[PDB]
C-alpha cells in the first residue's frame, strides 16, 4: 500500500496512504475508477478482497474495510476494489473526495477533478434512470479477472523515517525495520552510504541533519507521480489493471414521446422533455437541411417537411420518419 | 538491539482493575510496534491475548484490553479474576524482528486455601528384590503452593536419603510435590517406623507406615 | 494521585477556636475549589460552603455564616476551616472535598472535633502480654492499653509504624471522665518474643510520648 | 430551603441490579441540579462516584451509573458486589448551595461469616503498682458484626465493672470490639478465675486466665 | 453556552443551543466562520478545546465533541472551534446546516445563508485545487491566539424555565437553581419582584399565568439578536474573536496554458479552460481598447494586435506580452 | 411490508422491501411524500410508530427504525412515517435515494425522479428561509389522523421462494411457511395446482423447473406496479393515505426591499435581490402595459409611470402603488 | 410440522462463555422465526430472556445475548454464573404457530457443597390413637442433590415400609427430600430403636429416636 | 410489575371439565394476548395456541383444536383454559404466557392437573415435635405431616403464612392410593416453644381446614 502526498487532506497537504491519483470521470455510468496509493484487497498475505491494507508507519495495516467513503458533491457508491484501485458510482462533482475510517481517526483524502456523467444518448440527463432503452455506453467492470491493460509497477524509492534517528545518549542513533537497507550519512563527515543494521553516528549529533532513509524494496509500488524514484534501476513488476473500460450497454436514457400534430407539409410538434434532449432531423432531399437543438424547455417547434420525407429523432428514442405529400 | 521492559510482579485482588506496561528502550512504543500480550499459565501453557496493540484474540475475555498509555503499550484487566494469575509477556515489533519483555508475574486474590493430600507408600516387594527400598510421599492439591516435608525413621529425623521435588502447579491451580526417602533393602528391614510429615499453612500432616 | 489529608482530631472546651487544615495533593489547587462538609454524629451530611481557591472568596451556607471562616495557605495547597467561639453542639467530623465534575469527586479523611470541658490528663501505657503459661499456636496476639487520658486524641503505632499489618486499634471511649484506648497486634509465633515489638503512644495535649516494649511475663 | 430524600436502607445480593433514588422536595430533579452520588465506607472513608448526574469519577467501577428516572436522580449498581455494602449519599445543587440527602445504607450479600478472634490479657504489673487491675478482652475479625461479651469472675457473672465498645468496622469489612473489666489491685488478688465469654453467630468462645 | 431559537431545527423553529447566527461566507478558501450560541471549547472549568459544552436545561453539558456536523449542500469540513465560534471548510450552498450528536439525539440546527466560494483569481472555480499559483486570498485562521477584533459580550437577560413552577399541592410553587435570582409574580396579585430562594404563590394557582424567570448572570453571553436584553445594565464582558480574516495566500487557481497562433498583427488563440476564466487585454496604445470575457466554453478567439504591443491575461496565470510588428 | 424490485439498488436492480414508488416532489416546502413497499410504523402487532417492519425472507422484521436515510443530491430530513409511506424534507435532486441500516447491511434503495422546490411566491429560492412573509403554500402534514383520500390496497399475488423447493434425496421437495397456500407443479407432469402442506414431487427432479409459489394472502398490500396480480379477485382493503397535501402557510420567501428613486414620471429603481425575483407591474390605464422579468442579477430598471398611477411587485413582498403626476 | 432441536445438556464453570443453539428441521433459522429463549428454574419457574432473536426481556442480565450463528438461533451466556444453572428452551415461529425445542439442561460450577440437615420425628400420639405410627425423616439444604436414606429398626435395616421422595429443588438451589417409615400402632410399640441414616457426598448422618 | 398468577392444581376423574384461570397484573391486558403452553411431565414444552385479548379470537394448535377452549374475563384481566372431556393423558402443567417482543416475555406459575379416578378422602394432620429428650441447639426444627388424602391439592402454611422463612414444604406423593405431604420449619431455639407455632392445612376437595399447634412432647 503506497503512501503519497494528499493535496487537501482534511486540513491541508498531508501524506495519506489513500492519496488519490488518476481520477477518471471519463465513462458514462455514474462510475469513476480511482487509484488510491493504498492497496486494499486481500490482506498482507492471502485472504478476503473485502479487507483493508493501508500504510501506517513504515508498516501496513491489513484489516477490515469497515467504513470506506468515496464522495464528491454527494456521497458516492462503492462498486468494487482490487489492488490499489477502486471503482465507485459517483454523481458529478467539481472535486473527488475519498476516505475510510480506521476507527480512531477519520483519515481521509481529497482531490480536484472535473467530473460529469453524460449518459450516452441525445438526452443530457444528470443521472441514470430505472428504465429506458439500452445502448452502447462506456463503463468499467465489476470484476478483477482482468488483463486488458497493465501499468508499470516497479519498486519504491526510499522514504523518510525520522523515528529511526534516535539518540545514543550523545550521538544520533539510526535503527532498522527488520534488517532493511537504511541509506545514511549526515551533513558532517561520518558513514557515507548506509547499508547496515542499526548504526550510530560518530560525527553529527542533531537528528535534523541526517539521512533517515528506507530502501525497503521487498514489495514494488505503483509508479505515482508522488513517488520518489528508486534510483538504482527499473525493476520488474508489470501489473495489470482490473477496471478496464468495457462496452457495457448501460441501462440508459429515454425522453418522453412527442405530440405529433399535422399541418400542410409541416410538423407542428408540441414537445415536453424530462431533460435537455438533442433533437435533430434530416430532410432527405439531396438538400439535407438538418437541424440541431438541445431542448430542455418544453417547446412547440416546426419542421418544413418536403415531398419525399423527413426523419425525426426524439433523443435516443429511435428515429421516426414521415410522408408529407 | 532493543530492550522491552515490564513490571516484575504485580499483586491485585479479585474485582480490581490492574494495568501492566511494556516499555521500549529505544523510544516511545507506537502502533507500528504492534504490541502483543501473551499469557503463560502453569504447564508451559501459552495463549495470545492482544495483538497489533489493541486487537483481542478470539475467545479471550473482554476484561482484557490493550492500548498505548504515554509512550508505552499497556494491558488492562478490568475486574481481575483469580484465573488471571499468571505471567504476562509483551512483545514489540522492530521493523524486522520481535523482542519479548521479561514478563510480569501477576497474582490475583482468590482460590481459598486448600490443605495437602498426603500419601506414603512402602517400598514395593519387587523393589525389595533389588536390595533397595524407596518410600514415596506424595502431596497434592495444596495451596498456597509452599510446603515443608520432613521424614522420620524410627522417631529420628532422617536428614540424608531424602529428595523433595519443587511444588509444580496442577491444572486446577493448586500444587503438588513428592518426596523420596531411599534406603537399602537392608536399611529397610532394620528400622521399623517411617513417617512423612508435611507442614502447610500452619497445620501439620503426618503419614506413617509400619513395617 | 489526589490525596486530601486532614489534621488530626481535636478536643476543645466551649468558647475556644480551632483551625482544621486540609493539605491537597495530586491536582493544581488553583483550578479546583474546596467544599467543607459537616457530618454530624447522627444527622448525616451537610454542605458548609465553598472557597474559590483561585480568588480566595468563600461562600458560607446560611447555617455557617458567622463563627465559620474558610481561608487557605495557597502557597502550600492548604485550605482551612476555622470555627471560632466553639459551641458544644459543634462536635462532629468535618471533611474537605474537591468540587469537580459537576459535583464533588474526592473527599478527605475527616477531622473530628469534640467540644468538651475538662483538664489535661496524661495516659498510662500498659503492655499486654499473653498468659503466664503456654500460649502455643501458629501465631500470637500482643496488646497495648492506653488508659485514662484527656483530651483526645492519642496516636498509636507498632514498631514506629513499620508493623501495620495484623493490627487492630480500638476507638477511644470515655469512661469516668477519661478516655481509654487499646490496640492489638498479631504476628507469627517465631517473630515474638524473638524480635522486639514496641507500642508507640503520643498524647499531644500533654506532650506525652511513651514507648512500651511488650515483654514476656516470665 | 430544599430537602433531598433517599431510601433509608436497601438490601441486595451479590450479582443483582439495585437502584437508589434521590428526591427533591421542591420539584423534579433536573440536569441543572447536577446530582452527585458519594459513598461512605467504614472509617469515615469518602469517595465520589458520579457527578453532574451521570459523570462517573475516574477509577469507580462501571457497575455504577447515574441517571434521572422520572423526576428523581438515580444510581444503578449493575452486578452489585459485596464490596458495595456502604452508605450512599446524593447531593443536589440549588443555584447557590448544595443539599445532601440522608444517605441510603446498602447491604450486599457476601463475605462468608467469620468467627471472632478473642484474647484476654491480665492486668500488667506496672498497673498493679497503681493499686489497679484491668483485664482487657479483645475481639477482632468477626462477621456478622454483632457480639455478646460476658465476664465471669470466679464462676460468677460480673455485672458491674465491665465496659464493651461498639463493634467498629475494620478495613477487610469484618468488625472488632474490646471489653474492659476494671478491678482494684485488691479485687484482683482476691478472686482467682477470670473469663471473657464472647457469643457470635451462635457459637461461644470463652478465654480464661488464671492468676 | 448560549441558547437561542434555531429557525428550522429539523422540524421547525426549536430553541437549540447551537442556534446559528452570523454566517460569514465572505472569504475565499472554502471556509465559513460561524457562531453557534453554544460555547464549545474547554469544559465548564479548564481543559481540552476539543470538548463540547452546550446548554441542556438551564445547565451546561461540558462533554466530548464526538460527532459534530457542519454542512451545506454537502457535508463541510471542520477547521477549528474556539469559544462560541467554529471555522469550517464548506462548499457553496444556498443554506447552512449545523449539528452535533449528543448520543441520544441528533439535535441539529439549520439556517439560510447565501454561500459561495470564488477563489481569488480570474478563474471562477467552484473549489480549491491541489496546485496552481499562490496569490493573496482572504481567509480565516486556524488559531485562537487572536485579538484583532472583539465583540461585545455582556450579560444574558432572563430565560424561561417552567420546570421551576411546580405545585405546592394547591398553589404554584417556584424553586431556584442554586440560589439564583428568580423574577416572579403571577397575573393575580402576589409577590411582585422575586429575588428569592424557593417561594410559593399565595394567590394564583395555574402554572400558565406566572413569571418563571432566571436572572442567572454569573456568566455573560454573546449578544445574539435572539437574546432577550438583560434590562438592568450594559455589564462588562468585551470578548475577542478568534477567527480574524487574514491575508493568507491560498493555494489557488490556474487555468491551462493557451495555444498561441500567429497571424498578421493578429493573435488567433485556440483556447480551452478548466473553468470560467476571465480573460482580458490592454492594447498598449493610448487607445486602450481592452476586452473582457469570462471563458468557460473552449473558444478560438482573436485580437487585433497593434504595432507597439498587446498584453494577455489567461486567468491568474501571469500577464503575457507580444510584439506584433 | 411489501417487497418489490428496486431499480438501482446499490449495485443494480435488486428486490428491496423499501422499493420506491410514487415519488411526489410536487409540494413546495422542501418536502416529499414517498411510498416504500415496506410498511414501517407499528410492529407486526400493536406498538410504537417509530419501529421498523420490512420484509426479510417471506417474513417481516418488525424492529427499530434506528438509521433511516432518505436522501437526494444531499441527505434529506425525515418528517414522519405512517404505513408504507414516509414524508421527508428534501432539497432538489435529479433522483431520490432511500435507505435504512438493518445493522449487518446498508440495504438501501434508489430511484429516478425530477425534484424541485419552488417556494410559493415571486421569489425563486432554492430553499426555505427562517423569515419572510407567510402565504398559502402546498405541503403535506405531519400527522396520521387522516382520511382525505384512500388508495386501493387489495391482496398480494403470489411470490417466488425457491428456499422452499428443497430435495427429498432424489426428488424436489416443497414445503410451506405455516400452512400457507403453495401453488405447485413442474415442467414434467406431477401435482398440478398445489394447495397443500409440504408436498414432494414424484416426477421432476430439478429445482429450476418447478413452481415455488406463496399464496399468502392473510395480509393485503399496496397495489404497486411492481406487484404481480393476485389473479383470483379484487379483494377488499381500501386504505387511507396519511400525508394529504394541505393548505399550510409555509414560512416563506421575501426579497430585499427596493431602492426607490424619483424621476419625472419615471421610477428609476436600483435593485438588488437575494434570489431570482419575478418583478411585474400594471400601468393602471386601460392600456395595461405590464412587464415581467425574473431578476436575480442586481439591476437598475426603469418604469414609465403615467399620470394616474402604476403598481409595483417586488416579489411576494406586497404590491406597491405610486402617484406620478 | 417442524422440529426444533437443542443440545441436551451442557456443563460450564462460573466465568466461562457458553453457547446454546436452536436448530430447525425445515431449514436455516431466520429473523422471521423470531427465536425466543425461555429459562426454567426449579419450581416450574419460567421467565423470558430473549425474543425476536436478539431482544433481551427487561431485567435479564446482559451476560445473555441471542443471535443467529450459521443457520441456527444461539443464546450466549458471557460470564456464566452459578445462578444460570437451569433448563433453557428455544421457541421458533412458523407463520402460524410456535414450536418449542426440547430444552438444554445447563450446569454451572458453583454453590459450594452443603451437608443435609436431617430430623427424625416420632409418630405423634393422636396418630397412635389410630393404631398407626409413621416416623418422618426430613432432609433439607443438601447439595449436590443426591442422597441415600436407610432406615434401621432395632439395629436391623428395615427394607419394607419406607418411602423416600425424590430430591426437590429449594429456592436457594439446594435440595430437600423426606422419607417415611410406616409401622402399625403395634409394630411401633414392639421394636425400640429407630434410626434414619442419610448418606451425602460421602459423609453419613444418622438420626435416632428412642421410644 | 407483571405477574400472571394461575389457579391452584386440580384433580379430576376422566371425563370431567376444568377451567384454569390466569389473572394478569402489571400490563394493559388488551395490548398483549395470551399464549397457553402445556409442559407435559416427560415430553417438554408445547404451544397450545394464542388468544387475541383485544377481539377475543383464539388460535388453537392443531393438537388442541377440539376439547380445548380459551376464553377471557376481559374485565378482570383473566384468561382461562378449559379442557372438556378430560382424558387421562392430559395430566401435565399448563402455563399462561404473555406474547410480546417477538416471542414470549413472561410466564405464569403453572397449574398442574392430575386426571385420576378416586373418591374424596380428608387428610389427617399430625404435629411433628422433637424427641422427648434434650434437643438443644442454636435452632430447632418442627414439622407437620399431612397424611392420607385424595385428591390433590392441599395447601399448607405456618402461622397463617406469617412464618415463611426457614420452611421446607415437601411435594405430595401417592402411596397406597392416597396422597401424603409434609413440611418442616426451623426457628431459633428461643422462639419455640415460647411463641406458638401452628401448621395450617386446607383440603378444598373435602372442605377440610385443620389448624394444628405444635406442642412439646412433655
Amino acid at each position: 500500500p503506497y503512501i503519497a502526498d494528499c493535496p487537501n487532506c482534511g486540513h491541508s497537504r498531508c501524506d495519506s496512504p489513500i492519496a488519490i491519483e488518476e481520477v477518471r470521470g471519463d465513462a458514462h455510468a455514474g462510475v469513476i475508477r480511482i487509484q488510491t496509493s493504498a492497496m486494499f484487497g486481500l490482506k498482507t498475505d492471502g485472504v478476503d478482497l473485502a479487507y483493508m491494507s493501508f500504510m501506517n508507519g513504515k508498516t501496513q495495516k491489513s484489516i477490515k474495510i469497515d467504513n470506506l467513503h468515496v464522495r464528491t458533491s454527494a456521497p458516492c457508491s462503492l462498486v468494487s476494489h482490487h489492488g490499489y484501485y477502486i471503482l465507485a458510482q459517483c454523481p458529478p462533482g467539481d472535486t473527488v473526495t475519498v476516505g475510510f475510517h480506521d476507527g480512531p481517526n477519520r483519515h481521509t483524502c481529497t482531490v480536484a477533478h472535473k467530473v460529469e456523467f453524460r449518459p450516452v444518448g441525445r438526452e443530457k440527463y444528470r443521472h441514470p434512470p430505472e428504465h429506458g432503452v439500452e445502448l452502447p455506453c462506456n463503463r468499467y467492470t465489476h470484476k478483477r479477472a482482468d488483463q486488458g491493460h497493465y501499468v508499470e509497477m516497479h519498486q519504491p524509492g526510499l522514504v523518510a523515517d525520522h523515528s529511526l534517528l534516535s539518540i545514543h545518549s550523545a550521538k544520533v542513533k539510526i535503527t532498522v525495520p527488520s534488517g532493511a537497507q537504511v541509506k545514511y550519512y549526515c551533513k558532517c563527515p561520518d558513514v557515507r552510504e548506509g547499508i547496515t543494521s542499526s548504526d550510530h553516528t560518530t560525527t553529527c549529533t542533531d537528528v535534523k541533519q541526517c539521512r533517515a532513509y528506507l530502501i525497503d524494496n521487498k514489495k514494488w509500488v505503483y509508479n505515482s507521480g508522488r513517488l520518489p524514484r528508486g534510483e538504482g534501476d527499473t525493476f520488474k513488476g508489470k501489473l495489470h489493471v482490473p477496471f478496464v473500460p468495457v462496452k457495457a450497454k448501460c441501462i440508459a436514457t429515454l425522453a418522453p414521446e412527442p405530440l405529433v400534430e399535422h399541418k400542410h407539409r409541416t410538423l407542428i410538434l408540441h414537445l415536453h422533455p424530462d431533460h435537455p434532449t438533442l433533437l435533430t432531423t434530416r430532410s432527405l432531399g439531396s438538400d439535407a437541411n438538418p437541424t440541431r437543438q438541445w431542448i430542455e424547455r418544453p417547446t412547440t417547434v416546426n419542421f418544413t417537411v418536403t415531398g419525399e420525407g423527413l426523419e425525426y429523432t426524439w433523443g435516443n428514442h429511435p428515429p421516426k420518419r414521415v410522408w408529407a405529400q | 538491539q532493543a530492550v522491552v521492559t515490564q513490571e516484575s510482579a504485580l499483586t491485585t485482588s479479585p474485582g480490581e482493575t490492574v494495568t501492566l506496561t511494556c516499555r521500549s528502550n529505544i523510544g516511545a512504543v507506537t502502533s507500528s510496534n504492534c504490541a502483543n500480550w501473551v499469557q503463560e499459565k502453569p504447564d508451559h501453557f501459552f495463549t495470545g491475548l492482544i495483538g497489533d496493540t489493541n486487537n483481542r484474540r478470539s475467545g479471550v475475555p473482554a476484561r482484557f484490553s490493550g492500548s498505548l498509555i504515554g509512550d508505552k503499550a499497556a494491558l488492562t484487566i478490568t475486574g481481575a479474576q483469580t484465573e488471571d494469575e499468571a505471567i504476562y509477556f509483551c512483545a514489540l515489533w522492530y521493523n524486522n524482528l520481535w523482542v519479548f519483555g521479561g514478563g510480569t508475574k501477576l497474582t490475583v486474590l482468590g482460590q481459598p486455601k486448600s490443605s495437602p493430600s498426603v500419601t506414603l507408600f512402602p517400598p514395593s516387594s519387587e523393589e525389595l528384590e533389588t536390595n533397595k527400598a524407596t518410600l514415596v510421599c506424595t502431596i497434592t492439591d495444596f495451596y498456597p503452593g509452599v510446603v515443608t516435608v520432613d521424614w522420620k525413621v524410627d522417631g529420628t529425623p532422617v536428614t540424608q536419603g531424602m529428595e523433595t521435588t519443587q511444588p509444580s502447579k496442577q491444572s486446577n491451580n493448586k500444587y503438588m510435590a513428592s518426596s523420596y526417602l531411599t534406603l537399602t533393602a537392608r536399611a529397610w528391614e532394620r528400622h521399623s517406623s517411617y513417617s512423612c510429615q508435611v507442614t502447610h499453612e500452619g497445620h501439620t500432616v503426618e503419614k506413617s507406615l509400619s513395617r | 494521585q489526589i490525596q486530601l489529608v486532614q489534621s488530626g482530631r481535636e478536643v476543645k472546651n466551649p468558647g475556644e477556636t480551632v483551625k482544621i487544615s486540609c493539605k491537597a495533593s495530586g491536582y493544581t489547587f488553583t483550578e479546583y475549589p474546596m467544599l467543607w462538609v459537616k457530618q454530624a454524629p447522627g444527622k448525616g451530611f451537610r454542605w458548609m460552603g465553598l472557597i474559590y481557591t483561585n480568588t480566595g472568596e468563600p461562600t458560607y451556607a446560611e447555617e455557617f455564616k458567622g463563627r465559620f471562616v474558610f481561608s487557605l495557605e495557597i502557597s502550600a495547597s492548604t485550605a482551612y476551616l476555622q470555627i471560632n467561639n466553639l459551641t458544644n453542639e459543634d462536635t462532629a467530623t468535618y471533611f474537605c472535598v474537591r468540587d469537580y465534575f459537576i459535583s464533588l469527586d474526592y473527599w478527605g479523611q475527616g477531622t473530628t472535633l469534640t467540644v468538651s470541658s475538662a483538664k489535661t490528663t496524661a495516659p498510662s501505657v500498659y503492655p499486654l502480654a499473653p498468659v503466664c503459661g503456654g500460649t502455643t499456636g501458629s501465631s500470637v496476639t500482643l496488646g497495648c492499653l492506653v488508659k485514662g487520658y484527656f483530651p483526645e486524641p492519642v496516636t498509636l503505632t507498632w514498631n514506629s509504624g513499620s508493623l501495620s499489618s495484623g493490627v487492630h486499634t480500638f476507638p477511644a471511649l470515655l469512661q469516668s471522665g477519661l478516655y481509654t484506648l487499646s490496640s492489638s497486634v498479631t504476628v507469627t509465633s517465631n517473630t515474638w518474643p524473638s524480635q522486639t515489638i514496641t507500642c508507640n503512644v503520643a498524647h499531644p495535649a500533654s506532650s506525652t510520648k511513651v514507648d512500651k516494649k511488650i515483654e514476656s511475663r516470665r
